[PDB]
Order: C-alpha cells, then structure tokens, then sequence
C-alpha cells in the first residue's frame, strides 16, 4: 500500500487531515475553555 | 477388500483389504492419510471391543436381574448390595488411575510401536505384536491365535460394528421408549404396530439432570423432544 | 503447501510462512512494505501478549467471585482497588506511564536502532537488551530459562503457540468487553448461563446482539 | 431446436453438450461472446444445478410435512404449512424447535458460510480443497474439472453414472427434475400468497371441485 | 358465471381477432413489419426464431398480439361500460 | 442477436498506483505541475473524458461507473436524510400535531455559542427547522415511526454500497462494450417499461397497501401508535376491507375488467384533501397506476431482438 498512502499524502487530502485537525483542536478548545475573550488564565 | 460395501462402488486405493473387515468403504476420505488410518484403526477396535462388553453387559444384565434399568444402573442407589451408596468419587478415582495406566500403555505402543511389551515391574515377561491393536500373550492366553488371525480378525471387526449399532441402538431405544433392549423387544412383539420407532421417537424419557451425591449431572438425549 | 485463511486462496507476496501464525490473512494489504510489517509484528505481539495477560486475569478473578472469594467483576476492579486501598488513580496512572513510558521508548528505539539498547547506558545492562528477533527480545531478562536458546524447532513452536494464544486473547478480551456491553455481567457469570441452557440462552436471545428478534 | 421458443440465434451456442439444453435462451444469456461477470456460460449452468438442487429439496420439504400428516405418520403439531414453519414469522412459526430460530439461523450462517464458500473455492480454483487439512475430508473434496458435478467418495456415493452416456442421462434427469422442482417451488409461494393454505392442501382442494377451486376462482 | 359474460366474449374475441390477423397476413408479425406506408413487408427479426407454422408464427407473435388484443378488448369493455352499453 | 449483453472482462486493473499519480488521465497533465495552472486543469479535466481518450467505448464506460457513483452518492444522502428524521428529528412528534409543529431533523452541537440555533420547533425538540418536505413525503408513504425511517437509511446505505461495487465492476471487472451502450432501442424500451412503469407500479401498489390507509386512519384522527403496521395490512386482507371495501372483493374485479368495483381507493376526486391540504392519494395511487400501464406499453414501442416494434 505504498501508493495508497502516497495518495493520501496527496495536497488535497493531506490539507483535509490537518484542517480536520486544527478545526478539531481548536473545536474541543473551545468546548472544554468556552468563550476565551482574553488571555487570563 | 472383494465383495465390497456396494455393488457399483471401487475402493479407494488405500484400502486394498490388508486390513481385516475391508470393504473399502471410506465415503468421507479419512483413511486417506495412513497416519490416520492406522490411529482410525486403533480407534475403531477399541470402539468395537468396548460396544461387545456394553451389549454383552447390558443384556446379560437384563436377563440376570430386569429389576434394573441399565440407563440407570451407573446410579449410586442401584449398585448391589456390596457397592450400594458408594462414593463415587472414589470409584471414580479408581477407574481414572487403572484405565490410565493402561490407555497409556496402549497408546505408547501406538506411539512407538513394541515398546511397552515387557511388565516394567517384572523385567521377564514380554507380550508380542503381530499387529498394532493385537498385543496377544497375556491378552490371548486361550492362544486362539497362531492359527487363522486374519479371519479371526474380520469376525471381531465385523461383531464389533454390529455391536456398535447395537449399543447405539440400545442407547436410543431407552431414551425414546424408556425400556431396556430385551424389554423393548417385547414391547415391539406386544403391540407391533402401536409400539415401534413411531409414536416413540419424538418423546425423551431422560430427566433434564440427576442428582448424583450432590452433584447435578446435565444429562441430556441424542435428539431434542419432550424432556 | 501452507495452510491459508481462507482455503483455496492462494496467500499474497509479503506473507511468506516465515513469521510466526503466518496465514495469509491481508485482506486490506496492510503489512505489504516490509518496514511496515515489522512494526505490524510487533505490534501484534505486544497486543496480544497484553491480552494473554488480561484475558488470564479476567478469567482467574471471575473464577475467584463465582467461586465466592472476595473479589470484583474485571469492570468493577479498578474502582474496587483504588477504594480499597487509598490509592490516588492519577498518581497510580502517572508512575504506570512512567515505567511503561521508561519500557515502551526503549522498545520503540531498539526497533528503529536493533543494534542500540545494549552499549551499556541504561544501568551497564550490554546483552540483556539487544533483542533476538523484531518482537522476541530474549536475554536473560526476558528470557531467564533460554527457552529461545538450545532447541531451535521447540522455538518456533513456541513462537506459533504464542501467537496463536495471542489473537486468541485478543478475540477473547473482545468477546469480554462485547459480554458486559450485551449481558451486563460477568465473563463465567455468562459461560454459566450458557452452560445452564445452551439454548435459548446466547447471543441471540439478548435482543441487543441480534435486534430482529 | 425443442422446446418451442427456442431460436436460430441461440443455438449459435447451444450445441446440446449441457445437461438440459432444449435451445430455449431467448434473452441469450449463455452466449459465451463478450459475456463475462456472472452471464458466463459456466456460473449461469451452475446456478442453474444449484438452484436446482435446492429447489428440488425444498418442493419435497414444502409438501412433505403436510402429506406425511394427512398420512397420520406426524403428529398434527409438526403438520404445518411451509409458511408457517418460522421461515416466515408474520405467516407463522413453530413454537417446539430445540432452539430459537435465530440460534438456529446463527447455526445455519456457520454451516452454510462454510459448505458454500469451500463450494465457491472448488468453482474459483478446481484443484483446490483437497489441498488443505479439513480433518481428513480433503480426500472428498478433490471435485472434478467442473463445478456442479464433483463427484468425489461422498458426492457420487454409490458411484452411479460409470460411462458416459449414463451420466449425461442422469444429468438430463437431474435438471429436468430440477427444473421441474424450480416451478413447484414458485408455485408454492404463488399458491401460498393467492390461497393462503398448503399446497397439498391446494392440490386436495382442487382435486375435490377443480371448476370451483382453480387460480381463476380464487381471485376473490 | 363470467365464463359466458358480454367482458368473457368481447375479450376471446378481440384476441382471437388479434391472433388471426396476425396468423393470417392482416397484422405485422415478427416476420412482417410495415413501411411508412402500412404495406406489410419482410422483416429481418434481429434474432432469428424457429417456429413449426406454415407462416412462421412464433409465440412472440402469439404474445404481442394476445397484448394487443388484450388492450383492444379491455378498451372495448370499458367503454361499454363507460357509455352504460354494458 | 443484436441485442446482447456484451462485456471486456478485466479491462482495468484495480490498483492505487494511478490515485499516487495526479493527471494521469491526460498526456497533458501526466507530466506532472509546472505551474499552479496545472493543479486547475487537473479538475476542469478530470471528468471531460472525451478528452482524455477518443474512441467512444472508455468513455461510455466511464460514463456509466461515474453515474453509478453519483447514484451511489445520492443513496448516501438519501440515507442521511431518513437517518436524520430518525435520530435527529421531530417527527414522531410531528405525525400527532402536523398543524403547530415545525417540521426539524437537524440539530446543532452547542460549542461556539449555534446552540441558539437549535430553536424552539415543537414536540419538545430543539434544532434547525428544515424545509425540505421530507415529514410531509414521509407521512404520504405511510412511515409513522423512526424506526422505518431508520431501517430506510440502512437500505439506502446497503444500496449506496451497491451502487459503487456496481461502478467498480462495470469499469475493472465485466465493462460494456460500445455495442450494448448503444442499444437505444431497447435502453428505451426498458426505461419506460421497467424504470418508470415497473416503478410507477410498484409505487403504486405501496400506495394502495401501504400509503391509503395509513393516511386514511391518520386523517380520522388515530394516533400512530395505534395504527396497524404496514405488514399487518399485507397479510390481513380484513383490516383493508374495512377500510376500503374492494378489498373484500380481492384481485378478482382488475382480472374480470370489473375495475369500478376499485373506485374506493382508485378516485378522480381532485382538488385537495380538506383535512391535509394535500392531494387524494386514492387519486394518486390510480394516477400512478395509469402512468404504469402507460409506460409499460410505451416501452414496447421499439425494435429490440424480434420483429415486432420500431426502429428510430
Ligand atoms: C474467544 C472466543 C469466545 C468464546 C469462547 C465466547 C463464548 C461465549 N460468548 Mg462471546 N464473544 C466473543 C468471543 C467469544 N465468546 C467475541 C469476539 C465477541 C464479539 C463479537 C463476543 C460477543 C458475545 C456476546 C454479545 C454474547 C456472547 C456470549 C457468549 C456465550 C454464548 C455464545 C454466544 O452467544 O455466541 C457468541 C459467539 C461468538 C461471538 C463467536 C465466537 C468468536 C468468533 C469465532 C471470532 C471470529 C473472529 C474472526 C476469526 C475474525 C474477525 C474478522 C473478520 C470479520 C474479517 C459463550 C460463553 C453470549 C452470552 O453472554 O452468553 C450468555 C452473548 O450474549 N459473546
Ligand atoms: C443502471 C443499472 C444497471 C445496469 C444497466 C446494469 C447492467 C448490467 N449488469 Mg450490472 N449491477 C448493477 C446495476 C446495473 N447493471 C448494480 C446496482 C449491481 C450491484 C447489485 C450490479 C451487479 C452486477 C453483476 C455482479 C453482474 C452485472 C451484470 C450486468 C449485465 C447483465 C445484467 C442482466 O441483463 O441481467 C438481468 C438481471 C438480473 C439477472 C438480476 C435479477 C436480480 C436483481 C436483484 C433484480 C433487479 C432489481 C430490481 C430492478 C429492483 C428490485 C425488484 C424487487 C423488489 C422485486 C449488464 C451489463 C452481469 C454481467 O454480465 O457483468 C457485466 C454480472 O455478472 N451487474
Ligand atoms: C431426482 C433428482 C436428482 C437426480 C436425478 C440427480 C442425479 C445426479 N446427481 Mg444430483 N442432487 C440432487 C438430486 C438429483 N441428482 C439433490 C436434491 C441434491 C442436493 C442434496 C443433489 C446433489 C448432488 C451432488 C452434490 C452431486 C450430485 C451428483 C449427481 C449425479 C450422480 C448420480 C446421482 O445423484 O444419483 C442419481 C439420482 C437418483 C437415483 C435419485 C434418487 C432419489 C432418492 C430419493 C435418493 C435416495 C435417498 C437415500 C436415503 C440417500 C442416502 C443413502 C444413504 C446415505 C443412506 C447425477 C447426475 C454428483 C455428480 O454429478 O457427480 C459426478 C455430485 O457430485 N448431485
Ligand atoms: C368501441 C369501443 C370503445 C368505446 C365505446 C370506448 C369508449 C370510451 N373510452 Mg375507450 N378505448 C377503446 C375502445 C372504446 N372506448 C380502445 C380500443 C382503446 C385502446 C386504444 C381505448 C382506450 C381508452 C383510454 C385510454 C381511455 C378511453 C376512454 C373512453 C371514454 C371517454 C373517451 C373520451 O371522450 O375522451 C375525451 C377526450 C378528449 C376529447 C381529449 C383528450 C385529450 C388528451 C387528454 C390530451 C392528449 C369512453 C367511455 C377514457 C376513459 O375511460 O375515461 C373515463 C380514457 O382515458 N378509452
Ligand atoms: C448531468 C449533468 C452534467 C454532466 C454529466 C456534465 C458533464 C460535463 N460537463 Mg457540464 N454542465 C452541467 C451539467 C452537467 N455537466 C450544467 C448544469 C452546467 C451549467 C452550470 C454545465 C456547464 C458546463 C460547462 C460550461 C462545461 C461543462 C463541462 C463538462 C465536462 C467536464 C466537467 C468537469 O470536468 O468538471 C469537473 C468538476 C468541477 C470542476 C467542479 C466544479 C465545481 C463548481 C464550479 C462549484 C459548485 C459547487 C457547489 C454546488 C457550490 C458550493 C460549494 C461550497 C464548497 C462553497 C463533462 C462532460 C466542461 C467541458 O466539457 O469542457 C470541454 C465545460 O467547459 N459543463
Ligand atoms: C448528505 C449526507 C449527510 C450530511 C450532510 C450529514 C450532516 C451531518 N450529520 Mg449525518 N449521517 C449521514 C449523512 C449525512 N449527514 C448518514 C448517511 C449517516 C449514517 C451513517 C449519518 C449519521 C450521523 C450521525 C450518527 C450523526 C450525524 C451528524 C451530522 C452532523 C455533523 C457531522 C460531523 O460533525 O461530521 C464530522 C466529520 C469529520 C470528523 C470528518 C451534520 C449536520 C451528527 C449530528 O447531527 O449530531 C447532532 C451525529 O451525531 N450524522
Ligand atoms: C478502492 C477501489 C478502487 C480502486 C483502487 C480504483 C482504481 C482506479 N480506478 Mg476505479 N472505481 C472504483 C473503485 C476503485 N478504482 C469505484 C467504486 C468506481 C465507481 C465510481 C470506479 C470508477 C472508475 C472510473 C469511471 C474510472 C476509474 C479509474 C481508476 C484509476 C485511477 C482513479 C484515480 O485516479 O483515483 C483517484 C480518484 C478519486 C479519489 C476520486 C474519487 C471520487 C469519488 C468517487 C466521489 C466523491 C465525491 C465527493 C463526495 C464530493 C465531495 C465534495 C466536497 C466539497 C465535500 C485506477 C485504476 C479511472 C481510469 O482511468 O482508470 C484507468 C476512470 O476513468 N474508476
Ligand atoms: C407491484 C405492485 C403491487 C404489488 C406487489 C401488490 C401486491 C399485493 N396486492 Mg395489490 N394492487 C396493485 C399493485 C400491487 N399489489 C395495484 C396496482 C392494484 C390496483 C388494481 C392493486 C389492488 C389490489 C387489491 C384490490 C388486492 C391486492 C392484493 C394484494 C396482495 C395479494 C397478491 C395476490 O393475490 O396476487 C398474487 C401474487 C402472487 C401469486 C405472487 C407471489 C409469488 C411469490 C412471491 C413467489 C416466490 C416463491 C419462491 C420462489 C419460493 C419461496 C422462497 C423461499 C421461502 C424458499 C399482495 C400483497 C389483495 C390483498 O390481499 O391485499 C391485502 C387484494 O385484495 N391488490
Ligand atoms: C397450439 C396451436 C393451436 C392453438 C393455440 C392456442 C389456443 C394458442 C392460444 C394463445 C393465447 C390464448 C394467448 C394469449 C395471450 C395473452 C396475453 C399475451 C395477455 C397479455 C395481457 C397483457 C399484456 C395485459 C396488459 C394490460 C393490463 C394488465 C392492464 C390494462 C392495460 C394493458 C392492456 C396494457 C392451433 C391454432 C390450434 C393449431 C396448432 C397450434
Ligand atoms: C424508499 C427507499 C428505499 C426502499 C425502497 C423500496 C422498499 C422499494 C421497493 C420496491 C418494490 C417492493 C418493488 C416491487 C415491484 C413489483 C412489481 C414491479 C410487480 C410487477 C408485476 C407485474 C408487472 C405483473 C405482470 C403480470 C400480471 C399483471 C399477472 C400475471 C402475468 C404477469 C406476471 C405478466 C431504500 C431502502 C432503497 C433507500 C432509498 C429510498
Ligand atoms: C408478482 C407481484 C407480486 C409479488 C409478491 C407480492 C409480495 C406479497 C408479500 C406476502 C403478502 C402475504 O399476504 C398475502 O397472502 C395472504 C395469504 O392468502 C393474504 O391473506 C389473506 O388470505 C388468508 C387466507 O384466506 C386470510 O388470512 C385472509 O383472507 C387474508 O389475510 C393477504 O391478503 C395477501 O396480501
């Protein structure tokens, strides 16, 4: 399966897999520090 | 092997009758490994000399004493009066040792064929092998052998099937009419056509568990149906 | 020639019976690079020898509450323990971590290194961490009778033994979770219902494994 | 080609070497040209034994309880309407089975997935299954060059059909039989839908009055 | 007794109808098709189909004219029965 | 014959080698990015496959795989959208107050403060208020519970995964050759007869065992609850006949042309439903059953393998 994950390292895909998981992170950020207007913590 | 299991079939060509009782019949192809076969062999006479003493013993123990179901003589409370309410777990532990060391022996010598001939207690003594299942000696001392073995053996085989049949249908017969072979016979010449296979297969007359000294034995039949 | 999976089937080009319960089974070509498949190896081995050990102990202290000894069901021991004895979960959690951090790095980096973990830098502890084969380290730590040593044939059959226990454990560490997510008891409080009515009494008759009916 | 509907174009093709062939494909779907997927000539011709085979079973399975209860030989508990055997719960099932159907039907998936899929690795690769250890059975499961007629130890048990000619009369019977059984079965299912009884229960009915118990008559 | 109703009659006769026209030379076939203009002609039938008639007359055409006669009597008995003629 | 299922067996071999290697449709954009003009033409091209080759059986075989994948795609939806109604949904709620329920099968996850979008509906439910017609096509079919709305997602599921097994076997395993593609005549012939009259039928025998009297109970003012199953007017022919008394008569009055004895549940009311504001599904179920017969015949108009029909 060489070529299949040289797919998946393809531009588009690679771009899908780490935006997923900025949005995630960011996402669950978000939910478990709500509302973070300023930095106070 | 002549004379075959069916008028149109040829035999495998593994067995070729040096076996006695070859029909050559093997639908399944089991033999077809020699290994197999020989370990098949062993296993066949086992069962078949197992199932001659358990019709033997079954009948001879209905026309000795019918006061006793043999579906039920291994019970505690129907042993005689010498065993009766025995324990059986030293029963059980009795028969576990001795039929131990001796299916052990058996199976050495199945392993490494003529190795187990000689009494480990009593350097001197050696049973012989013709064959592998055959140890003689000891185990032939009416010397029955040294003449026809060949025929000798197909009459062992061939009342061994039967006596396989026989058992299981013994086995059967008191699970559906609940009686005994000779009492099963009678039942049949009784009523031949109101007491048969029909209107008694479909109905189990063993309990769903026996109580055995504390124990609860699941006790099940060879088919589904009434209990 | 080998037994495969699924018979007839001829097994693909990377599995060759070399590996230990080596039975053709890459439906999805996962282990087709070799690199790859070496990690997948051990990956295996690690799995299901940590199964092994949780499929023994689920066994034997389900044996211990049916029985009537004082223990919990293998869903309920953690709390039981924590609770019993005042154990702090997070501290337990995070000397866990440390010691299998401690072990799992020098796993990680003898199979990247297979040549390192032995100069000596841990505690002068040379032979004893260079590692036999990818996933079978030996040594007399690892293996303190030699039993990869001497008999070369009886460690292949142990090499299939282990695997074989190993998916074995695995499946068996699936069915106990799939079991208490079903029936919502015990692994032998399960095997006693079952041997209690075998009918009538399975996975179809919960009406959670099979919702038709 | 016989059997009216039969035509120049198939029998381009149907020379009369298969078992059953009377020239009728009108669709044409055993033209071996640029016919592959399942509409190859093999896989149509098995399917057409296998359906046979288990159609033929099950036209005896269907009428076989409800004749051998009108016989009086099984109790009138296990005298069912094929319907209403569980196979089809909404028409009915039978409360006395040793297990619950679905025990059962988990029971069928083991047994079935297992015959059928050593079946289907005999049809892929014919010299197979008598490759790798099945206990022993290896032995039976050599088959033949085809698919549909193994014929092995167990297959052709009694070893019937010994020259050629017999055994191709015994496959002509066979797919007739078949075919025949094929029919029955979706009769059975019609006559179930349209009467809702048995079909011997069917053929009494019509034996009795056949002007006033027919498909035309019970429409209503 | 449908067997004997006006709809019995009116439908074996606009079938039979169908099927004799066909048969005998009044209804394109599968062997005879029609121009532009409705003059029936010789088809080329794009199978090829064997049948034991003196015409050719396959159980194609026995269906496509039972199809066609079906229709014409069905239209026929329900519009008597529309206009109350039946 | 001329009209035959003709196929390349194995035409194209599954591998990834070619998803590694962007633009290998083209001889253009094979040899790989140069400029970002390339990474556009890589998708203006991708399906423009007269362009990738020219002879016209590769492309109608890709033509037919993609349309199995837009097909599947469109099950997946499908899917989602009976998944939606059976999860995420009001509906059961819906189907006993239809008039002051808002019809909603989305909701939102409260993260960033869109929960306020989750509004207030009706049915003791919060989420988007959607309007796609799904409750209402849903209630015309008779479905009065989330548990067929669920098992229709997994039909759909199952019928998407068919859909592309069928676009992968019709393109590398059994691909038509150009000669069956272009057998217009009986493409026609079975579209008519088979895709919309077959369909239409079959619709509209949903109609009269399923969608009628559902409806029918549902508009006399029964709770969906107590309304039969589906299944339960299949079998029992008694519950139809009490609701539709034609049904007493059986199959009997379509065979002997006596089809008045049917005007229960076969209508031309028209105008609209005064309880639902909907149209007659009697009217719609005969209007289905015409459009049956209509196109059942229009699909025996074209000259396929027997004499009989014409050639365009
Ligand atoms: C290690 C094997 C093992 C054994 C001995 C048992 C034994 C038992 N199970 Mg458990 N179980 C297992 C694995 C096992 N299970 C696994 C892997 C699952 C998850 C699917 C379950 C899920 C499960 C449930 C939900 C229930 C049981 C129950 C039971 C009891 C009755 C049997 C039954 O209901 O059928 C279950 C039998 C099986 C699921 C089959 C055994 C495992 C197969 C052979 C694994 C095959 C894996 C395959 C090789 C590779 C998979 C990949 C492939 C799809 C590509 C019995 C004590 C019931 C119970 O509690 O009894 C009262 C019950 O309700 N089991
Ligand atoms: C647009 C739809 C479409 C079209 C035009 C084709 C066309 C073709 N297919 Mg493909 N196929 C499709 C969808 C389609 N298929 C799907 C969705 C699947 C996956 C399930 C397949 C799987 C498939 C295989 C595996 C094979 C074909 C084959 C064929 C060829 C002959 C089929 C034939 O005449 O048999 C006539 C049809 C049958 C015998 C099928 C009867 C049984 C089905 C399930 C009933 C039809 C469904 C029905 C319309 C709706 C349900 C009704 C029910 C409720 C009563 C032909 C090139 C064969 C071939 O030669 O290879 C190319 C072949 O081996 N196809
Ligand atoms: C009337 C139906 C019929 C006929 C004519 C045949 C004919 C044939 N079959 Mg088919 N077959 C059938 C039904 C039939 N079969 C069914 C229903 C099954 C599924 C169970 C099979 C499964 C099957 C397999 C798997 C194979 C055959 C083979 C054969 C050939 C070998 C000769 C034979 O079967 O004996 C001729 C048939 C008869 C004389 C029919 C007698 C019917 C009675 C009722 C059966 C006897 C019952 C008896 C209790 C059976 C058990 C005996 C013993 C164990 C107690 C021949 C072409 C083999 C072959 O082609 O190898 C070359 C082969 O491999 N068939
Ligand atoms: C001699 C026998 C006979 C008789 C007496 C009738 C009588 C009737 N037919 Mg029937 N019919 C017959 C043969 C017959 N038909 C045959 C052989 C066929 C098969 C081709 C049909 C097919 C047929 C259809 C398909 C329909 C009728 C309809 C009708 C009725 C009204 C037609 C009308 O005025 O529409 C007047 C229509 C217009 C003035 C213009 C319509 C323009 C359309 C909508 C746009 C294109 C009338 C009761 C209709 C019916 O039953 O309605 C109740 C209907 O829909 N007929
Ligand atoms: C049955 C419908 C159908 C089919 C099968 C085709 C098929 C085709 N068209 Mg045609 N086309 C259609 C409908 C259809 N089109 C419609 C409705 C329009 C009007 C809009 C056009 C206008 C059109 C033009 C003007 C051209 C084609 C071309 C083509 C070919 C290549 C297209 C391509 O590679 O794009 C691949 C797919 C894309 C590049 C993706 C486009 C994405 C669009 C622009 C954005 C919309 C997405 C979404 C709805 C918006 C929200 C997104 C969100 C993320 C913000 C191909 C033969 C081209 C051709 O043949 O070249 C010679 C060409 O020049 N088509
Ligand atoms: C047209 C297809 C379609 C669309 C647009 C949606 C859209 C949505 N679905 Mg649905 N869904 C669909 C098909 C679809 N679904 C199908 C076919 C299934 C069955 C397999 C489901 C099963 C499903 C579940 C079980 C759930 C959703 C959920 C969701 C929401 C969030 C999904 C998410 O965060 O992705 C995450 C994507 C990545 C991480 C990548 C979103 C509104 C969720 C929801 O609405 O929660 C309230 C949710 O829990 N979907
Ligand atoms: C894993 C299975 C598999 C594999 C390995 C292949 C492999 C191949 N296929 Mg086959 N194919 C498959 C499944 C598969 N296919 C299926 C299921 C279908 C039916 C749709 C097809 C239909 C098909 C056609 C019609 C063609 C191929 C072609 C090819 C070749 C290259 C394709 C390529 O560049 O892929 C990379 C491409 C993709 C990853 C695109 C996938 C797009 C999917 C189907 C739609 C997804 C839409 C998505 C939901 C939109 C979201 C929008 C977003 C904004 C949210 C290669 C030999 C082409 C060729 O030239 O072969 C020689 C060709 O013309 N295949
Ligand atoms: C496709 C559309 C469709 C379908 C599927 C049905 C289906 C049905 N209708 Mg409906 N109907 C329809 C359209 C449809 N109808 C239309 C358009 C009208 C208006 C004219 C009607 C008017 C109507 C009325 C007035 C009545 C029905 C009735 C019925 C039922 C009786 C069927 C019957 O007697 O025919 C006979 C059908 C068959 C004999 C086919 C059965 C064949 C089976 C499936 C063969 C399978 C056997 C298999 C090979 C072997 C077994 C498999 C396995 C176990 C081994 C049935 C549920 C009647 C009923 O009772 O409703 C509740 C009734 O009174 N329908
Ligand atoms: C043998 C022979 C004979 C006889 C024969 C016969 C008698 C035949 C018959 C035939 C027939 C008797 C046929 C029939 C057919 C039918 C059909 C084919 C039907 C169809 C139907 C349909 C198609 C339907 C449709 C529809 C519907 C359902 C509804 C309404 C609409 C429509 C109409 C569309 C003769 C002369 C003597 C001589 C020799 C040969
Ligand atoms: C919604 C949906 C779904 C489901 C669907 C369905 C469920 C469908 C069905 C369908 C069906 C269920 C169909 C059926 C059909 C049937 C038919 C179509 C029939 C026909 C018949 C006929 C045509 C007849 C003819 C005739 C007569 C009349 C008499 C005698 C003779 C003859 C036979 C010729 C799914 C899941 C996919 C998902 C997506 C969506
Ligand atoms: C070819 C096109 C049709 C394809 C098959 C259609 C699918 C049918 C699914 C099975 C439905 C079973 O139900 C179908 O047969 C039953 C048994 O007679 C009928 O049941 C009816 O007849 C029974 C016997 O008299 C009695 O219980 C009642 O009179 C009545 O319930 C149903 O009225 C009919 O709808």
């Amino acid at each position: 399966m060489k070529d299949f994950t040289t797919y998946l390292s393809t531009a588009p895909v690679i771009a899908t897999i780490w935006f997923t998981f900025t949005a995630g992170l960011l996402i669950e950020i978000n939910r478990y520090f709500p509302d973070p207007l300023v930095f106070s913590f | 092997d002549r004379k075959l299991w069916a008028p149109g079939v040829v035999a495998p060509e593994y067995l070729k009758g040096d076996l006695a009782g070859d029909y050559g019949w093997d639908p399944l192809g089991l033999g077809a490994d020699p290994t197999a076969l020989k370990w098949y062999r062993q296993s066949e006479l086992q069962h078949a000399r197992w199932a001659m003493l358990g019709v033997a013993g079954v009948l001879v123990q209905e026309i000795v004493k019918p006061d006793v179901y043999f579906y039920e003589a291994g019970l505690p409370q129907n042993l005689p009066e010498p065993f009766t309410n025995i324990n059986m777990g030293g029963l059980l532990a009795w028969e576990f040792i001795l039929m131990h060391w001796v299916e052990v022996r058996r199976w050495q010598d199945y392993k490494n064929f003529g190795s187990v001939n000689e009494d480990p207690i009593f350097k001197g003594n050696k049973v012989p092998n013709p064959e592998m299942g055959y140890p003689g000696g000891i185990f032939d001392p009416f010397g029955f052998s040294k003449g026809n073995l060949k025929e000798l053996q197909t009459k062992e085989i061939k009342n061994g099937r039967l006596a396989m049949i026989a058992y299981m249908a013994f086995i059967l017969q008191a699970q559906a009419t609940g009686k005994g072979p000779l009492a099963a016979l009678s039942a049949h010449l009784s009523n031949p056509f109101g007491n048969n296979i029909l209107k008694n297969i479909g109905t189990c007359t063993v309990p769903h568990s026996v109580d055995v000294q504390g124990l609860t034995i699941p006790l099940t039949c060879l088919w589904p149906g009434s209990q | 020639v080998r037994p495969v999976w699924f018979p007839g089937n001829p097994p693909p080009a990377h599995l060759d019976g070399s590996l230990a319960g080596d039975y053709g089974f890459d439906p999805l070509f996962l282990g087709q690079e070799p690199q790859t498949l070496k990690w997948y190896v051990q990956a295996e081995l690690v799995h299901g020898r940590f199964a092994m050990l949780g499929a023994a102990g689920i066994i034997l202290t389900s044996i211990g509450a049916k029985v009537g000894l004082g223990f919990p069901e293998w869903y309920d021991a953690g709390k039981v323990v924590v609770e019993k004895n005042n154990i702090d979960f997070p501290t337990l959690m995070v000397i866990q971590f440390y010691l299998m951090g401690w072990a799992e790095t020098k796993r990680w980096y003898d199979f990247k290194n297979p040549g390192s973990q032995a100069d000596g830098s841990f505690l002068g502890f040379t032979e004893e961490f260079k590692g036999l084969e990818n996933g079978y380290p030996g040594g007399r730590f690892f293996d303190p009778m030699g039993l990869s040593r001497g008999d070369a044939a009886k460690y292949q059959e142990y090499k299939q033994k282990e695997v074989k226990n190993g998916r074995l454990a695995m499946i068996a560490c699936l069915g106990f979770a799939a079991q208490y997510a079903a029936t919502g008891k015990g692994p032998l409080d399960n095997l006693a219902d079952h041997l209690a009515d075998p009918n009538h009494v399975n996975f179809a008759t919960n009406g959670v494994s099979i919702p038709i009916a | 080609q016989l059997y009216v509907g039969a035509s120049q174009s198939s029998l381009a093709y149907l020379d009369g070497s298969l078992p059953g062939d009377f020239g009728f494909d009108p669709l044409g779907l055993l033209d071996p040209v640029n016919s592959g997927g399942f509409i190859e000539p093999k896989w149509l011709q098995y399917s057409e034994v296998i359906h046979a085979r288990w159609a033929m079973l099950g036209a005896a399975g269907c009428i076989a309880p409800e004749v051998l209860g009108a016989a009086g030989l099984i109790p009138d508990a296990t005298n069912i309407k094929w319907f209403e055997s569980g196979v089809i719960p909404p028409a009915g099932s039978y409360n006395g089975y040793w297990a619950d159907p679905y025990t059962i039907f988990f029971v069928e998936i083991v047994a079935m997935q297992f015959a059928e899929l050593r079946r289907l690795q005999d049809f892929r690769y014919p010299g197979s299954m008598g490759q790798q250890y099945f206990l022993g059975l290896e032995a039976i499961f050599k088959g033949s060059g085809d698919a549909a007629y193994p014929g092995g130890p167990f297959f052709n048990l009694f070893n019937l059909g010994k020259t050629e000619a017999a055994m191709k009369e015994l496959k002509l019977k066979e797919i007739k039989n078949g075919r025949l059984a094929m029919l029955a079965m979706l009769g059975y299912g019609a006559q179930a839908v349209m009467t809702g009884k048995g079909p011997f229960q069917n053929l009494v009915e019509h034996l009795a009055d056949p002007v006033n118990n027919n498909i035309l008559t019970n429409f209503a | 007794g449908f067997i004997g109703s006006s709809t019995n009659l009116i439908m074996v006769a606009s079938t039979t109808a169908t099927l004799a026209a066909a048969r005998f030379g009044l209804a394109p076939t599968v062997k005879k098709n029609t121009t532009a203009g409705l003059k029936l002609v010789d088809s080329k039938n794009s199978a090829g189909v064997i049948s034991n008639d003196p015409a050719g007359f396959t159980i194609v055409d026995v269906l496509a004219m039972g199809a066609a006669g079906h229709g014409l009597g069905v239209g026929i008995v329900l519009g008597l029965k529309g206009i109350g003629a039946l | 014959k001329k009209v035959k299922i003709a196929v390349d067996r194995n035409p194209v071999e599954t591998s990834f080698e070619k998803w590694a290697k962007p633009g290998h449709f083209s001889r253009t954009l094979s040899k790989g990015p140069n400029t970002t003009t390339w990474i556009w033409n890589l998708h203006a091209d991708a399906h423009d496959f007269d362009s990738h080759t020219s002879d016209l059986e590769e492309i109608s075989r890709k033509v037919f795989s993609a349309h199995f994948g837009q097909l599947g795609i469109i099950f997946i939806w499908l899917s989602g959208m009976y998944f939606h109604g059976a999860r995420f949904s009001n509906y059961e709620a819906w189907l006993s107050d239809p008039t002051h329920i808002k019809p909603s099968a989305q909701v939102v996850w409260p993260i960033v403060g869109q929960e306020i979008l989750n509004g207030d509906v009706g049915g003791g439910f919060q989420g988007i208020q959607i309007t796609s017609g799904f409750f209402q096509l849903w209630r015309a079919s008779g479905i009065t519970s989330e548990l067929q709305l669920y098992t229709t997602a997994i039909g759909g599921l199952v019928m998407a995964a068919a859909m592309f097994f069928a676009g992968w076997f019709h393109y590398h395993k059994a691909a038509p050759k150009l000669e069956w593609f272009q057998n217009v005549e009986s493409m026609l012939n079975h579209h008519l007869g088979g895709l919309l009259g077959l369909g239409s039928l079959a619709w509209a025998g949903h109609q009269i065992h399923v969608s009628l009297p559902v409806n029918k109970l549902l508009d006399a003012g029964v709770d969906p609850k107590e309304i039969p199953l589906p299944h339960d007017l299949l079998l029992n022919r008694a519950i139809m006949a009490d609701l539709y008394p034609s049904f007493a008569k059986g199959i009997a009055p379509f065979f002997t042309l006596n089809w008045s004895e049917y005007s229960d549940f076969l209508t031309f009311k028209g105008g609209l439903n005064p309880v639902t504001g909907g149209l007659w599904l009697s009217d719609t179920a005969h209007h289905h059953v015409a459009i049956a017969v209509l196109f059942l015949v229009a699909g025996h108009m074209y000259r396929t393998n027997w004499g009989i029909g014409h050639s365009m």
